[PDB]
C-alpha cells in the first residue's frame, strides 16, 4: 500500500 | 529468504505538450504489482499480479485517491524545484522517488528507505534512523525546512515500521506460490572461435527468480574479474530472468577454466566447465 | 546529465526454428525516460508490440522491456530499432541466438 501523506518539494 | 518492498514515482514536464505526467509503480521483490499513470485514458490504480487482484474496492479508491492526490502534489513539486534552480520554463525535468521496506528472513523491519532525485541527481533522503534528512544542495534545503514544518520524516516513518511493513507481509503470504518460490537457472557452457588459437567460452544461466545471482569465471581455481564480459541480467518476460558471462581463451586450455553459479533456487552451487 | 541506453536484443526461450518464442529487446541505463523502440522483422516495423511499465534501477537510470510474439526461422533477421535524445541516428541492435 503507498504513502498516503501528501508533501510538495 | 529477505524480502522487500517499494514504490517508484517518476514526474516528468513536458513544456507545450500538456501538463507533467505523473506515474507510479509498486514491486515486492523483483515483482511489480500495481501501476498508476495519470496519461492512461481513465487514470486509475490497477492491478500487475494476479496475487493482488483479490483486494477490495477500497483498496483501489484508496490507492487511487493517493495517487492522484500526487499527481496534482508532484506538478507543483516540479513547479516549484524549476524555481529553486532559476531554471526557464522551456525545458523538461523529472523528479523520481522511491521508498520502501526491507524484511529479513524472520519477517523483520531490517530498514526502511526514502530517496528523490531531480534530473537523475540525488536531491533529498531520509536518513537510516528515519527521522533526518540529507539534502544535496541549497535547493533541497528549501524542501528539507518545508518537510520538518509538516513533520513527514515522524508520518514517513510511523507508514515504513508500520503498514508498509503489514501490507509487505500480506502481500509475501497471498503470493507464496510465486514471491517465496526461488526458480534455479537452467545452465549450460558454449565454445565459439573467435581465431584459430583463441576461442570464447559463455556460461548461460536461463530461468531463474529472483534476479539476483552470481556468474564468474576462474582459470585454475583464481577470479579472471578483469577478462570476464559479463552482460546485465535481463527479464525474459515471463518472470524468470537471464544472464551470462564469458572469457576468451587460448585454444587447448578450455579444461583450465570454472564458470561458478550461486543462486537461490540451487540446492547446491555450481561448478560447470565446457563439456566437448 | 544524460546517460545513453544499453541494448540487449534476445528470445524469452531459447530459439528454436519453427517453434513461437518471444523476442525482446532490453533497453536499460537511459536518462532522461522518453525512448523510442520497435521490434523489425527484415527491417520492417512489428505493430503488435508490447512493453513494460516505466520503472528505474537503483542508480535512477530507466530500464524498458519490448517484447513481441515471433517464430524464428533460418533465413528472417529480427533486430531492435532504439531512438533516445543522447543518439545522434537511431541504433540498430540484431538479434543474435548466441547473445
Ligand atoms: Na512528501
Ligand atoms: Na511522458
Ligand atoms: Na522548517
Amino acid at each position: 500500500i503507498p504513502f498516503a501523506m501528501q508533501m510538495a518539494y | 529468504g529477505s524480502h522487500s518492498m517499494r514504490y517508484f514515482y517518476t514526474a516528468m514536464s513536458r513544456p507545450g505538450r500538456g501538463e507533467p505526467r505523473f506515474i507510479a509503480v509498486g514491486y515486492v521483490d523483483d515483482t511489480q504489482f500495481v501501476r498508476f499513470d495519470s496519461d492512461a485514458a481513465s487514470p486509475r490504480t490497477e492491478p500487475r499480479a494476479p496475487w493482488i487482484e483479490q483486494e477490495g474496492p477500497e483498496y483501489w479508491d484508496r490507492n487511487t485517491q493517493i495517487f492522484k492526490t500526487n499527481t496534482q502534489t508532484y506538478r507543483e513539486s516540479l513547479r516549484n524545484l524549476r524555481g529553486y534552480y532559476n531554471q526557464s520554463e522551456a525545458g523538461s525535468h523529472i523528479i523520481q522517488r522511491m521508498y520502501g521496506c526491507d524484511l529479513g528472513p524472520d519477517g523483520r523491519l531490517l530498514r526502511g528507505h526514502d530517496q528523490s532525485a531531480y534530473d537523475g541527481k540525488d536531491y533529498i533522503a531520509l536518513n537510516e534512523d528515519l527521522s533526518s534528512w540529507t539534502a544535496a544542495d541549497t535547493a533541497a534545503q528549501i524542501t528539507q525546512r518545508k518537510w520538518e514544518a509538516a513533520r513527514v520524516a515522524e508520518q514517513l516513518r510511523a507508514y515504513l515500521e508500520g503498514l508498509c511493513v503489514e501490507w509487505l507481509r500480506r502481500y509475501l503470504e497471498n503470493g507464496k506460490e510465486t514471491l517465496q518460490r526461488a526458480d534455479p537457472p537452467k545452465t549450460h557452457v558454449t565454445h565459439h572461435p573467435v581465431s584459430d588459437h583463441e576461442a570464447t567460452l559463455r556460461c548461460w544461466a536461463l530461468g531463474f527468480y529472483p534476479a539476483e545471482i552470481t556468474l564468474t569465471w576462474q582459470r585454475d581455481g583464481e577470479d579472471q574479474t578483469q577478462d570476464t564480459e559479463l552482460v546485465e541480467t535481463r527479464p525474459a518476460g515471463d518472470r524468470t530472468f537471464q544472464k551470462w558471462a564469458a572469457v576468451v581463451v587460448p585454444s587447448g586450455e578450455e579444461q583450465r577454466y570454472t564458470c561458478h553459479v550461486q543462486h537461490e533456487g540451487l540446492p547446491k552451487p555450481l561448478t560447470l566447465r565446457w563439456e566437448p | 546529465i544524460q546517460r545513453t541506453p544499453k541494448i540487449q536484443v534476445y528470445s524469452r526461450h531459447p530459439a528454436e526454428n519453427g517453434k513461437s518464442n518471444f523476442l525482446n529487446c532490453y533497453v536499460s541505463g537511459f536518462h532522461p525516460s522518453d525512448i523510442e523502440v520497435d521490434l523489425l522483422k527484415n527491417g520492417e516495423r512489428i505493430e503488435k508490440v508490447e512493453h513494460s511499465d516505466l520503472s528505474f534501477s537503483k542508480d535512477w537510470s530507466f530500464y524498458l522491456l519490448y517484447y513481441t510474439e515471433f517464430t524464428p526461422t533460418e533465413k528472417d533477421e529480427y533486430a531492435c530499432r532504439v531512438n533516445h535524445v543522447t543518439l545522434s541516428q537511431p541504433k540498430i541492435v540484431k538479434w543474435d541466438r548466441d547473445m
